């Protein structure tokens, strides 16, 4: 299958990935207001499959630790979202055996949306309040099957976003972690044996987001 | 197959936003664009786009965009959709009428000037290079002198600052080259937000061991990815930089052989040079100016400045340099900057380490340094530091002045500023009565090692006049173009004074052509009012905007406004063919993906049809001095009754008007000039811009080259010399003769820019021909040296600390002079100097997601989504002191205006410890305007002062004083 390696030690929170996701899919914009943060939209929703979370952690001396988390479906190797959806109706959540993408169909409207969301260790699923369809990151599965990089991976200027085969990315993840530790000694990989979106965090993953890791 | 791209045509383009110059691919319905994303084959972005580039589809296929031109009759409340034919004929009449009435053949002194002072023009760096040049020549053929654009209020200080220092005003290296640096100082720049793809190359520098340093008032998205962050108070840069000069000299961290051979360290300054208590010699208090002749070098009998190569003479530049910056000790710099003495030493140690010959330090700076009353002197200081450390001419070194708009480099190159023609040939003054007198101003050198390349200017001015008037002798055609008055300061003809004059009714007609001065001009209230006193405003833009609709903004009434506002809706970058010059001078060709939207067209087609109707009107009717208009070589711009970017680009490069022999080589009539080296003064050659000579040759369009193939030597520094074309003559790194010793051996063989062997230079194109050690390495300098001492600048030959015109301190600790003694101010206008009403430092800056005034990005739902409203960044300490909560509505006020913003209370801003007292700042974005979106807010330029730099007249938009209060 395929794998993302997301090196957050290189992320400038440019939100190129946030706009690139919506441009490729032609998703609508949410109604937003500034409430004392650059973060917007403030959460994932039916129409927002990726938002960059901003967290400020106080530090000894000048400046802060500013932690950026471009959040998406981890496309789990054994997705608990599918396990729960399959209780109600098989074909609401399906898996691509070639890429490893975990895909929500419009049948999600006819399963317990609340249960499927609660089944996610990463709190990723979002429900359309009108149609009750579940929406999230689909890994740009169509682009990947047509030999293109996902829109958020191609757009990323810093080298934060990396994509390819499992073996290639796990190797890259292990090699990069060793180099990053020389600058960020508290660097760790997020649930590297369970998911296909492997984040490298510069410190406590939970400082990035409460559901950053399981 | 991907459904979305299945029925669409794939073309290449260049991003219409920042001067990184990222490659796009536009998928076009076989006919509107269906997709826009990055070009994976582009050597700068490698397919990457920031959120502005990634959203160009939402801009290009936007439903709020201008269909067909609108006409506002005077005193009216609404538009009326007119045709192309109505719009261009009526305007061509309005120009002609206003010109005929106010055209001045001779000035008050009785000198020929042949100009119109009743018409001004603003814009634009957003236009293609071909269109920018066409526009300038059209305005000048109409006799305009008041021709300005973005550059004035952006990097205008960079040009004289670096020209004084190195001999050219441009970014010395390029984006790819940053990866070669051993220490990247980011100061007066937020490169991770404002040049996002640049951080691809900054992080690759860090991968190979480079230390990343951000020095900024605020902790930003840039600061998050740097090894060292240090705060600095807005307007306190010279203290910091003067501190680093002293540090380098005391600790002997300078590159001795580089300094002695390649800088003016050894030159002897005349006895008439002195500096005491913040004033240099020759100060004229009554006229707010200096007698620069007091700063002249001691000359030998041949007129060559005297040198002491042992650097022992007390009036040697290096010894006068040591003496000036001895007052810049760590204790005083700490006291005035707010930067801790520990962090000064940390940053000083880290950067001065690159003084080592095989180590390269680079500076990345933009508006943080330029937008000051000491803008030129800020940049001079860093240029002087780079010369001391030998960082100029080397890979991973140089002064990386980060240009703003996609083609602001180009638009400056095409002379859309009041003081320059294309190619930085100055606009004649009233005392330049003949072309010979014009050329006589160019300083000569009797040093046999000084190339002094500007001595070739007569060939460029003659070839330029041939491009415009090919049937006239240059000496004859010279009389057609208008001239400014020799008696005045240059700053009388620049942005801020153009708006003061407009606010006195001295202008009839403004062209707001691809600019939004209602939001982009400093002191915006003044500008919005002043614009009421135009008899006709023309506006060429993508959307209806605050400028084109000033007549109804916060308190504007068509009850008392009489401006015939014309609105000409233009194409977007992806609907147009042409070139754009990026920050590294890379001139990149882009193609039409989609056809134009709703019967709208390119600026080139607009301005050519518009002017053609003037040319026709003057052929029928009479009118004042019609010779400049009738005779303009315009048929060389055209192919099929429309603007030909391809032909206009070939004219700029230039071709032989007859059969000629130049540089011991035979050329045939009609064929292209292969480089500016082969231009002539006798009328044998035309060339719209001598810098473009070599861009479009007989070999074809070199700007259109998409060749990433390199030699080993080129590949290990990422020159990409076969990708597009950069001026001058494909020299990717300026001043590269300084990268080698006097035998031609690189200081940094691992990262060599040029190398000597087979009796030729290998790698980058050598910046100045000649065998090793036979020429001084700065060929555009008169004397040929990197200028530590630069006596051409308005406020002295060394940078000296002066507080902003609105400052939070009452006493300069470096002198008795608080402010810049010759600073550009307007008589009457108020300044809060430690005013109790405005006790906080005011500064304005950008976020990643919005572009300029936001005119473009406030129409794009995905960018509004991310950054929907104007905000106000303040510390926790200031939030505490004023009882402001995170997210609360705050009112920010200055002497010139006030606005409402959402408070972002953050540890990313902290108090500045200035003279043992904690000074608080208020940060604002300037991306917002009253028109769109709902609750978005207005421009931060309501607060900004209409005063600043005496060299270039740039407003002080980065350091003023404000009050913030909860609502
Ligand atoms: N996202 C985005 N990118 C852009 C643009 C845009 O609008 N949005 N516009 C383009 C244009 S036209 C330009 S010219 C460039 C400009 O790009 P930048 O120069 O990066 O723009 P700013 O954010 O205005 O200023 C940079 C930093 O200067 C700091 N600063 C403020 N006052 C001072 C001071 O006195 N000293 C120092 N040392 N720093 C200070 C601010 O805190 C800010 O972080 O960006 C270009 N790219
Ligand atoms: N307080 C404060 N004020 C500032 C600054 C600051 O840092 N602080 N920054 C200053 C700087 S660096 C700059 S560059 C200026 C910029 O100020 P302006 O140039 O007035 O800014 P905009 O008009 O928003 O941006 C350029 C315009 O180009 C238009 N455009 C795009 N494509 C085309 C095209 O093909 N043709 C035409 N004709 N127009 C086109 C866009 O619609 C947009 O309106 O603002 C300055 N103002
Ligand atoms: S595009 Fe890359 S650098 Fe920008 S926010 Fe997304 S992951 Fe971070
Ligand atoms: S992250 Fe959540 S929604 Fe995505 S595959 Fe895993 S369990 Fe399912
Ligand atoms: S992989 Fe595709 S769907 Fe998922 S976040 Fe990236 S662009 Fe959006
Ligand atoms: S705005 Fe600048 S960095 Fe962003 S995509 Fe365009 S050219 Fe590249
Ligand atoms: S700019
Ligand atoms: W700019």
């Amino acid at each position: 299958g395929k794998m993302f390696f997301v090196d957050l030690s290189r992320c400038t929170a440019c939100r190129g990935c946030q706009i690139a996701c919506k441009q490729w899919k032609n998703l609508p914009a949410e109604e937003t207001r500034n409430t004392g943060s650059h973060q917007n939209p403030p959460d994932l929703s039916y129409v927002t499959l990726k938002t960059v979370r901003f967290t400020e952690k106080s530090r000894k001396g000048p400046g802060i630790d500013w932690l950026f988390f471009p959040e998406q479906c981890r496309h789990c190797v054994e997705p608990p979202c599918k396990g729960q959806a399959d209780v109600d109706l098989e074909g609401a959540v399906v898996k691509d055996e070639t890429t490893g993408a975990v895909l929500f169909t419009e049948l999600t409207a006819k399963v317990d949306g609340e249960s499927v969301r609660s089944a996610c260790p990463y709190d990723i699923p979002r429900i359309d309040p009108v149609t009750k369809r579940l929406s999230k990151c689909d890994m740009c599965n169509d682009r990947v099957q047509n030999g293109l990089l996902p829109a958020c991976v191609k757009t990323c200027p810093t080298g934060t976003m990396n994509f390819g085969d499992e073996q290639e990315m796990l190797a890259l993840a292990e090699k990069r972690l060793a180099e990053v530790k020389k600058t960020y000694p508290g660097a760790v990989l997020g649930d590297p044996n369970d998911v296909r979106v492997v984040y490298l965090f510069t410190r406590d993953p939970k400082d990035f987001y409460e559901h950053a890791v399981a | 197959e991907l459904q979305k791209l299945q029925w669409a045509k794939q073309t290449t383009s260049i991003c219409c936003y920042c001067a990184v110059g990222c490659g796009l691919i536009v998928h076009t319905a076989k006919g509107r664009a269906v997709n826009v994303e990055g070009d994976p084959d582009h050597p700068i972005n490698e397919g990457s786009l920031c959120p502005k580039g990634a959203s160009i589809f939402q801009l290009g296929e936007n439903d709020q965009r201008g269909t067909q031109p609108l006409y506002r009759a005077p005193f009216s409340d609404t538009w009326k959709p007119v045709t192309w034919d109505f719009a261009l004929t009526e305007i061509a009449k309005r120009i002609k009428k206003t010109r005929d009435a106010s055209f001045t053949e001779k000035n008050a002194a009785g000198d020929l000037v042949n100009r119109t002072e009743a018409i001004a023009s603003f814009g634009s760096a957003a236009m293609d290079n071909e269109e920018c040049w066409a526009y300038g020549n059209i305005l000048r053929s109409l006799g305009l002198v008041y021709i300005e654009h973005q550059a004035r209020i952006c990097h205008s200080p960079t040009v004289p600052a670096l020209a004084e220092s190195f001999g050219r005003g441009a970014m010395t290296n390029h984006w790819n080259d940053l990866a070669n640096s051993d220490c990247i100082l980011i100061m007066g720049s937020n490169a991770a937000e404002n040049h996002p793809i640049a951080f691809k190359w900054v992080l690759r520098a860090k991968d190979k061991g480079a230390t990343l340093i951000h020095v900024d008032p605020r902790f930003t998205r840039t600061s998050a990815r740097c090894d060292v962050y240090a705060p600095i108070r807005s307007g306190a840069d010279i203290p910091f930089l003067g501190g680093l000069i002293k540090y380098i000299l005391d600790n002997k961290l300078y590159f001795t052989d580089y300094v002695r051979e390649y800088t003016n360290a050894s030159l002897i300054v005349g006895e008439k040079f002195s500096f005491k208590d913040g004033l240099f010699s020759g100060y004229d208090a009554a006229n707010k100016k200096y007698d620069k002749s007091m700063w002249a070098f001691e000359l030998d009998a041949n007129g060559v400045p005297k040198r002491d190569p042992a650097l022992k003479h007390p009036r040697c530049v290096i010894n006068l340099l040591k003496k000036h910056y001895e007052r810049y000790n760590l204790d005083k710099v700490a006291a005035i900057t707010g930067t801790s003495k520990e962090q000064l030493q940390q940053v000083y140690k880290a950067y001065a380490a690159t003084g080592k010959p095989d180590k390269a330090g680079t500076i990345m700076y933009a508006m943080g340094w330029t937008q000051h009353s000491v803008g030129v002197q800020n940049i001079r200081a860093m240029a002087m530091i780079q010369l001391l450390l030998g960082n100029i001419g080397v890979a991973g070194g140089g002064v990386n002045a980060l240009r703003g708009e996609s083609n602001v480099q180009g638009s400056t190159d095409q002379g859309l500023l009041a003081h320059i023609w294309p190619g930085y040939n100055p606009v004649p003054n009233s005392k330049a009565a003949t072309l010979e007198l014009y050329n006589a101003a160019t300083p000569q050198s009797k040093d046999p090692m000084s190339v002094n390349w500007w001595q070739n200017r007569p060939k460029y001015v003659a070839s330029y006049l041939k491009a415009l008037y090919p049937d006239e002798e240059p000496a004859a055609a010279y009389d057609y173009l208008p001239r400014i008055d020799a008696g005045r300061k240059l700053t009388d003809y620049f942005w801020l004074n153009i708006f003061e004059k407009m606010d006195k009714g001295e202008f009839k007609g403004l062209f707001a052509w691809g600019m939004n001065p209602a939001c982009g001009g400093a002191n915006a209230n003044k500008n919005r009012k002043a614009m009421g006193k135009l008899e006709w405003l023309v506006n060429v833009n993508l959307f209806e905007n605050e400028t084109s609709s000033f007549w109804k903004g916060p308190g504007m009434n068509p009850a008392e406004i009489g401006t015939e506002v014309f609105f000409l809706p233009c194409c977007v970058s992806i609907e147009k063919e042409g070139s754009v010059a990026n920050s590294g001078r890379w001139m990149q060709w882009r193609y039409r993906g989609p056809k134009p939207y709703a019967e709208t067209k390119p600026d080139g087609d607009i301005m050519l049809d518009m002017f053609k109707k003037v040319r026709e009107l003057y052929a029928k009717e009479g009118g004042a001095y019609p010779a400049p208009i009738a005779k303009l070589n315009i048929a060389d711009w055209e192919e099929h009754n429309e603007f030909s970017p391809t032909k206009v680009a070939k004219l700029m490069n230039g071709y032989f008007l007859k059969d000629t022999e130049v540089g011991g080589k035979q050329f045939k009539k009609g064929q292209q000039v292969p480089s500016f080296a082969f231009l002539t003064a006798d009328g044998s050659t035309c060339s719209g811009n001598w810098l473009h000579a070599g861009s479009f040759t007989d070999a074809g369009n070199l700007m259109a080259r998409r060749d990433k193939t390199q030699t080993p030597e080129q590949a290990r520094i990422g020159l990409f010399p076969n990708w597009s074309f950069c001026w001058p003559v494909n020299r990717r790194i300026l001043y590269n003769r300084a990268s080698v010793d006097k035998t031609g051996k690189p200081w940094n063989p691992a990262k060599a820019v040029i190398e000597w062997k087979d009796g030729k230079w290998v790698g980058d194109v050598v910046d100045g021909g000649g065998d090793p050690g036979t020429k001084h390495p700065f060929i555009m300098q008169t004397h040929g040296f990197g200028a530590l001492y630069g006596p051409g600048r308005e406020e002295g030959p060394f940078p000296e600390h002066y507080e902003p015109l609105e400052c939070p301190v009452s006493k300069n600790p470096f002198s008795k002079q608080l402010h810049n003694p010759v600073a550009f101010q307007i008589e009457g206008e108020k300044k809060a100097v430690c005013d109790p009403r405005y006790p906080f430092i005011g500064t304005t800056y950008r976020v990643t997601e919005h572009w300029q005034t936001g005119l473009m990005t406030r129409r794009c739902a995905w960018l509004v989504e991310a950054e929907p409203q104007i905000f106000c960044e303040i510390s926790k300490e200031l939030a505490k002191l004023r009882g402001i909560g995170n997210g609360d509505t705050v009112k920010v006020s200055s002497l010139r205006g006030a606005l409402e913003a959402v408070a972002i209370v953050t540890e990313r801003i902290r108090p500045f410890k200035i003279e043992g007292v904690d000074v608080h700042m208020v940060g604002l974005p300037w991306h917002y305007g009253w028109m769109v979106p709902k609750n978005g807010g207005d421009t931060a330029n309501l607060l900004t002062p209409s005063a600043g730099d005496p060299n270039t007249g740039i407003p002080e938009t980065k350091a003023f004083m404000v009050d913030v209060r909860k609502v």
